[PDB]
């Protein structure tokens, strides 16, 4: 798991978000974290996914948004995967991110 | 429903831990996501609780913007009050 912009540790603590990336497996093990790791890369790779805004909290983090899944993945200034989840356009936080890029 | 508001109260009551609260809150948000007939106030309250949980990190070496058990509790209580759901 921990190879590239990913680490097993970070993936583990963020698996709680995997359900937003099409992975409903309620179990958290090496094999599921893997599907999580994969669903993230596939997200970043999608042609429809583009950089949009940042997670102010994390200094120079860049966030990649996919208008289809409405998901966002946060990458730290150093390219390390930070976190990610699905944007809710009906919620003020979601719309604010959409209008201003501030996550 | 108010599964998220309930979780928050359960957390503030210390019936569940910050770690527990931070995980179940994601399950509840996913569940209620997209569901129609939702109350704006309740919807947004749930959103802020979700973002507060995102800042929670049990490890002592957490980032400066991240928070611990206490801190999440303060943040959560503050969020419920903000939306008048305490």
């Amino acid at each position: 798991l921990d190879s590239g912009r990913f680490s097993r540790k970070q993936l583990d603590k963020k698996y709680k978000h995997a359900g937003d990336f099409g992975i409903s497996d309620t179990k958290k093990n090496r094999e599921t974290l893997t599907k999580f790791r994969d669903a993230i890369e596939e997200h970043l790779s999608d042609k429809d996914t583009v950089e949009k805004g940042t997670y102010r909290r994390e200094k120079g983090s860049k966030v990649y948004f996919n208008p289809n899944t409405m998901n966002v993945v946060i990458i730290k200034s150093n390219g390390e995967f930070l976190s990610g989840w699905k944007i809710n356009p009906d919620a003020d936080n979601g719309r604010i991110y959409l209008e201003t890029g501030e996550l | 429903k108010m599964a998220m508001i309930d979780l928050a109260k359960l957390f503030l009551a210390s019936k569940i831990t910050a770690i527990e609260f931070s995980e179940r809150i994601c399950v509840e948000r996913r569940r209620l996501y997209g569901v129609k007939d939702l109350s704006p106030n309740i919807l947004n309250c749930g959103e802020e609780l979700f973002m507060a949980a995102e800042r929670f990190e049990p490890d002592a070496d957490r980032a400066n913007y991240e928070i611990d058990d206490n801190g999440l509790k303060v943040e959560v209580r503050s969020i419920l009050e903000k939306f008048k759901l305490h």
